[PDB]
């Protein structure tokens, strides 16, 4: 009896949902299409080279966000600084395959947590790997992912932002429509709702030391790509 | 200074 998705949520649920799918790398050809990495500075070219694409990814996702559209181009930029490493961390731990103890990256390359950390990401590598383990009995559709990132896109908390309540109010249209999904879809799982909402802060945390990190790494900055220099 | 984010999102 707890509240399902009214229709105007299912609406929502629709264009989340569709933009996460067509946005998300090999969405069905992910398992196959991925291959191995093999073996400082040379994993730091194979995770530069591929970080561009899965940047452009995120980009793309919230273009297909009408709510996202109707905000000043400003806040677009905030907004997308904020939560593009938040998503691709989101997106490679719903990636973890526990037999191979892998994470997919650009549903093409398959890491591990050793390749990942020396590959450059530190700690944070072993907070995403963490992340896959602890969301396999979670059990996330497409739906809960599509969600999930809507909500971390629409943080009224980013520094500078203009329309700081017009975005709290869309953030409060996805987290509303995202619990009425998850009483519908009841979980075998205790307290999902609870829990879920322990993920999201999970992730702003990856958020913030990839942020930290990106200070300390700074080797010079022609090395790193364009597109990632501009969301650290 | 966010040039190619400012062009990717004005796309
Ligand atoms: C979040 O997890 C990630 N997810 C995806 C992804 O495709 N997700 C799945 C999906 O979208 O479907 C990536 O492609 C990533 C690439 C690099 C990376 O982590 C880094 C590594 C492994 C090294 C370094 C660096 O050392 C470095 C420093 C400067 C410039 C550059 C590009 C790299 C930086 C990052 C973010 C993390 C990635």
């Amino acid at each position: 009896h707890k509240p399902e998705p009214t229709d105007e949520e299912w609406e929502l649920i629709k264009t989340v949902t569709e933009a996460h799918v067509a946005t998300n790398a090999q969405g069905s050809h992910w398992k196959q299409k991925r291959k191995f990495l093999p073996e400082d500075l040379e994993a730091f070219s194979h995770f530069t080279k591929i970080i561009t694409p899965a940047i452009t990814r995120v980009v793309d996702f919230a273009k297909k966000l009408p709510m996202f559209c109707e905000l000043p181009c400003e806040d677009q930029i905030i907004l997308l600084k904020g939560c593009c490493m938040e998503i691709m961390s989101l997106r490679a731990a719903v990636r973890y395959d526990p037999e191979s103890e892998t994470l997919t990256l650009n549903g093409e390359m398959a890491v591990t947590r050793g390749q990942l950390k020396n590959g450059g990401l530190g700690v944070v590598s072993d907070a995403i790997f963490d992340l896959g383990m602890s969301l396999s009995s979670f059990n996330l559709d497409d739906t809960e992912v599509a969600l999930l990132q809507a909500v971390l896109l629409m943080s009224s908390d980013r520094p500078g932002l203009a329309c700081v309540e017009r975005i709290e109010k869309y953030q409060d249209s996805f987290l509303l429509a995202f619990e009425h999904y998850i009483n519908y879809r009841k979980h075998h799982v205790t307290h999902f709702w609870p829990k879920l909402l322990m993920k999201v802060t999970d992730l702003r945390m990856i958020g913030a030391c990839h942020a930290s990190r990106f200070l300390h790494m700074k080797c010079p900055t022609e090395l790193f790509p364009p597109l990632f220099l501009e969301v650290f | 200074e966010n040039a190619l984010l400012r062009y990717l999102l004005d796309k």
